[PDB]
């Protein structure tokens, strides 16, 4: 029906766009590393999705300059938790903030 | 009495001084050293007369002195006068005092045809006495959980007429469709057709019912500008009791005294403060008279407030270098000296938090790649009719900007040129959203 | 969207409307009806856009309309646009709202090169909601017992440097010599070299020790401008507890919100309020941009304050017709329409008390017959160096102005021409006072 | 000695000037009447000089257009009270204020 | 020393009298206060612990074993949210207390209303996941006593069980005022 | 973890820093740069340990550094260690915080046999946040009207025993006499 | 129905004090609002002998979550009626 817009539940960033291709994850990870940030993986049960602290996996990749490891550490968190959201974060140590924060896997 | 007792070309300002820049041109014939010396005098001691009393004081210590004369590039009768003021002339943590002293009287003085306050260097000894932003950028993103992208807002329209319940009806539609803030217009105070305890209470329901349906935190800046300070605090405390995260105030028309009292009420109570720069064009607009908006942005960062209107986007306020100049000063912690962006001084803020740069006034969907390339991520984008002006309503309108924003971010990260490939960052996004696909047809192009 | 839905040449404004006058000139080529219509729109509803929501409201009721176009005499591209606003657009007793609405946005609008707010007609329905002066002319003269003549003041100098005790030393000398008021300068807030609880307490002794020796009531406007409203009320309540009759505030830099909160604190506590118009020349001075000082005088009479600086006397601010125009509006109860004095509207104040007209800045003894002929009796005359600049001190200086004032009054009453026989109204006065006889030799002539 | 200014106790208006001649009282009275004000005579003991209310004599001359009566009603108050100040006032009925207020006789 | 020389329930007075002056006296090269016997008449005038051992174990339900704690590091640098991130990890893994370091007061890089509020979430989210009661001693040492009570009352309103204070640098006057505020409000 | 990440001989303190002087002597054998570096560490960040969390922060910004070593004149095993602290480590107008940070812990640290805080430079940015004297010299002389000479006082004795009225008896006698 | 009324006589008589009537009405209103699914009310009479007493009943009724109250303006006077009428705007009552 047009035009009847239905409110949809989203995560936050990149939520209105379709799920990312493997090649898109490559370029977002490469951008995160090229800014000098630290990657960090999280996950929750989709019901606890509004908790203030998700769950780590396993420790932030401090000083990692290779994106071929993070694309394999993302299938590990997903296979270990096939009903969890899998978020990707980019830690900024000088500002104490996050330069990136987008869900990669949505939770089967 | 002839001055050049205020023209010290050999003086080297202390690190505790308060410097100032004036773009000036005086009467015909008088040399520049005299006329800049008159600006030095009339903004500090305004003297020498001849009195018995003016010898009870060491007045060479409290005098303001002009240590540099420079020529405006592109003009001949004008010049730049850099003047230094001792730290003792001002009250601590008082921005009402620093302006009353500087611009309080010199603008009426007769020997100057044109005088413009361009910049001020505040010393670190003065900055640490002021309250500053109640929260800042990094604390606001923490409390709201919004990372990696600029925030989005809307201003509810019609400004004049809606009851307390229809207001909340339109607030509910824009929030439930993709935005995260809505705004009270500057006019909305407590008019007969909509008292403030009725607007505050029905908005509190539209915000709380859209926060639960989307699963995201949402807000609405409620206007707590009033006629008295007892009234302003009363609205602030009503809004906090209703569980609301953010409010609003008009600092130029409500005054810095009220703005600083509200800004320190927000720290003890954990609220956010959004600032509207009403009646700014009366002072700031004309290029040879008054104060630059840069100086009123520094005074705002010192007084309080976490977001400040910078506007104005049709298609923008326009040069871009001047705007990017005082966006640096609202956000960064150390700003070097660059004349292209009109920073005359090196300004260090130490550890004082930054302030969100709000862009506003007439944005539409084709302006996103130019407003993401210019402003970055620590910005708020507030449309008035960009959300509401969509053929299918106010929720389908918000759903089209939130899709076009997140498509411009994810294309900035991936190394693409957003302000240059704007049409394929948008038409390839409308392939996966019929709400944006129809918005691109209306506001063409 | 093309307007001339705001150009109503047949409309007759109600008695509840709020009228306004704008001196405007727009882009080259566009007719005057369109460009004045744009001023009508951008200061009220700022529309029409095309939204679903703007049809939830009867917007022909809240629209502001332009009912008259007139031509500026002496200029061709400019015109006068008279625009009427419904009483519902504003909050009751709020002057912060009436300016935020009118001048809040239209000055930035792009189609106008020049725009100046010249006048405003307030309706009697709005006037009665505002606080007004805390006392007025006739109540101040009652509380101080000063009849038949203008009041006299001095501003203590040096502005920068004096301790709390030397300040009171110089306050004591000017009061004990003939004046009845002294002034804190606008800069004096609470500087390191002189905190405010030390200045407030030693002035309270200089005022109380000169009131008893002369047998006349005396005062000193203590500056209660601060950085917060909690601080401002604290200084006000210190000053009232010390038994002081009058205080001071800066309304343009401290804001109308603070000025109105202080103005209504003065009515419950029975204090007088003196207002300083700091940073007025930033807005008011240039003849085609900004607001006239007349409009900021009406807003002040509506917000509060019993005395207001009008200045500026070297040898005066200069035309005299324009100044006598808004002196009428500060003092009278009904002011007709006269274009020579620049009153565009008939303004009725009903029963709202008047405000003292303070003349200031550089008066000397030969200016008395021109400042008594121009200003009348409901005026304050405030010199800075006229008192202090006397070869024998600050008490002999005040004794020379008080003799020259009372000689000019008693010659105005007796039918003489003061502004025309000034030299024999003064030289015949110096025959009976050696303090004035030496003052006439210095400031010659 | 010059220049040593001594604080002097005064009344208020016209206090710094020498005492008025009979001819000066004529012109001040004529001005008071020509503005439409009402004359009014008061007196106090010079010690009670700062009271808020002096003492009348006898009733305000409401609607009197002759200054030859007021100059004779001023010697009466003075002769009846030869140790009192004798003030002269001009009542304004529309403003509820005083357009004039100056001591005529100083108190023998 | 006779019991009359001292004020009742005042420990600031008992030290000011004893060690106030004798240490400067010139005839002694070395002097060390080793011990003091307080009489039962003096002990009963003093406030004492706000709760004690046996009442703390009751309120927290921890019996038969010593308690465990950790002090969050880095001391200098973490925002209010990263602080609560590290507080949440130590609690959810087996400890039952975490500690604010003595330096953490209200520094520019981490104001106290931001640290107090994000810790309150890390404590409340680990108490529910483990099923055990957990805490974090929030440092309410300040520059004024009006400020100290303000932080204490913020922490109690957030539902927190325990706080912290520095008695040698903040003084016994402040320590005793805080200690009797904890009894009327039931805090540790 | 071996330090000399806190021994910066090339650093030039800012005008916003808080400087400190320590008269120190450490264990036998260890060089002075290491032992003054330990004083730099234990009074600021007290680290480095090895944690995942200590990498969430730029800790080279909040670290305290020792920029000068000087020798005590008249002694050999002792030295002067001048150490600089960023202005961000402290609360504004709080002197309880500036001592809790500086002398709160370093005095117990084991590698130092002797440590004495000799001096502190406060920056003008910190001074202006503190209250300071309520009146001062020049305001006290104003309120009391005492000029040109030192003031005089007495302490009432016996300290222990006098009633409220005998106390005032002896207070009255010393005041009425000069 | 959607409203019920306290009669004008009902103030605080010995057989029925006002804190006992106010509290059991608050339960009858809240238990019928949930069963019908419609908003319901009861005008509680806050006419008293003093204005300190009138405000006390008004603030009890607002704390119990009630939407509306009642007053007698001719017998209680316009001074009391106007003080109550402006208390209702700051507190959002009918
Ligand atoms: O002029 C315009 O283009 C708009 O009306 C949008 O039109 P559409 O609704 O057709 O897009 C602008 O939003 C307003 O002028 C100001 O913005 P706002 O009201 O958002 O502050
Ligand atoms: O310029 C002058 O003529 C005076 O200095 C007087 O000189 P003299 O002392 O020689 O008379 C004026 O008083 C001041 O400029 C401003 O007035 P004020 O300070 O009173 O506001
Ligand atoms: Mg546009
Ligand atoms: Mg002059």
């Amino acid at each position: 029906t047009v035009g009847d817009y239905q409110t949809v539940a989203t995560l936050e960033t990149f939520g209105f766009l379709p799920p990312m291709t493997q090649d898109e994850i490559y370029d977002q990870i490469a951008y995160i590393i090229a800014q000098g940030w630290s990657p960090l993986i999280e996950h929750v049960h989709p019901s606890r999705s509004m908790a203030t602290y998700w769950s780590y996996w396993k420790l932030p990749f401090f000083g990692e300059k290779d994106l071929g490891v993070i694309v394999s550490e993302l299938e590990a968190c997903h296979r270990a938790y096939p009903d969890h959201h899998v978020r990707l974060v980019g830690y900024d140590a000088y500002t104490q903030s996050q330069g990136a924060c987008f869900v990669v896997f949505e939770g089967r | 009495e002839y001055r050049d007792t205020y023209w010290t070309p050999d003086y080297v300002p202390l690190d505790t001084d308060l410097l100032a820049c004036f773009k000036c041109t005086g009467q015909e014939g008088v040399p520049k050293e005299e006329v800049a010396a008159a600006v030095a005098a009339e903004s500090s001691t305004g003297t020498w007369s001849t009195v018995w009393s003016e010898l009870l004081v060491d007045l060479d210590f409290y005098k303001g002195r002009c240590y540099r004369i420079e020529d405006v590039p592109g003009d001949k009768e004008a010049f730049y006068a850099f003047i230094a003021y001792p730290l003792d002339l001002f009250e601590e943590g008082s921005v009402t005092n620093v302006l009353t002293s500087l611009v309080g009287n010199v603008f009426g003085f007769k020997a100057l045809r044109h005088l413009r306050l361009e910049d001020i260097r505040f010393p670190m000894a003065f900055i640490k006495t002021c309250p500053g932003p109640p929260n800042g950028i990094c604390v606001e993103r923490d409390r709201m959980n919004k990372y990696g992208r600029p925030l989005l807002g809307c201003t509810i329209k019609p400004k004049l007429g809606l009851s307390g319940k229809n207001y909340g009806r339109v607030v509910y539609e824009c929030l439930r469709g993709g935005l995260d803030f809505t705004k009270d217009d500057e006019n909305i105070n407590s008019q007969p057709f909509q008292r403030w305890q009725n607007r505050f209470e029905f908005v509190a329901e539209a915000v709380a019912l859209a926060q639960q349906e989307t699963g995201e935190k949402k807000g609405h800046y409620l206007n707590c500008t009033a006629a008295t300070p007892e009234e302003m605090y009363e609205r602030a405390e009503f809004a906090k009791e209703l569980g609301q995260p953010i409010i609003m105030h008009d600092y130029i028309t409500g005054g810095f005294t009220a703005n600083t009292g509200l800004s320190k009420w927000c720290r003890k109570n954990g609220m956010l403060l959004h600032i509207h720069r009403a009646m700014h064009a009366v002072i700031d607009r004309h290029p040879k008279h008054g104060i630059h908006f840069r100086v009123l942005a520094k005074c705002l960062r010192l007084s309080g407030g976490d977001q400040l209107h910078t506007g104005t986007v049709v298609g923008k306020l326009e040069d871009r270098q001047t705007t990017l100049g005082f966006i640096d000063q609202l956000r960064e912690s150390f700003i070097p000296e660059d004349r292209s962006r009109g920073n005359f001084f090196d300004q260090d803020w130490g550890s004082m938090p930054g302030v969100f740069a709000v862009a506003s006034g007439g944005i539409h969907v084709w302006h996103m790649p130019a407003l993401v390339a210019i402003f970055g991520d620590d910005s708020v984008l507030q449309f008035g009719g960009g959300t509401h002006g969509h053929p299918w309503g106010s929720a389908a309108g918000a759903a089209a900007n939130r899709v076009a924003l997140e498509a411009c971010v994810k294309a900035r990260n991936a190394g693409r040129e957003i302000e240059k490939e704007s049409r394929d960052i948008l038409m390839e996004a409308a392939k996966h959203s019929p709400e944006l696909a129809i918005a691109l047809e209306t506001w063409k192009e």
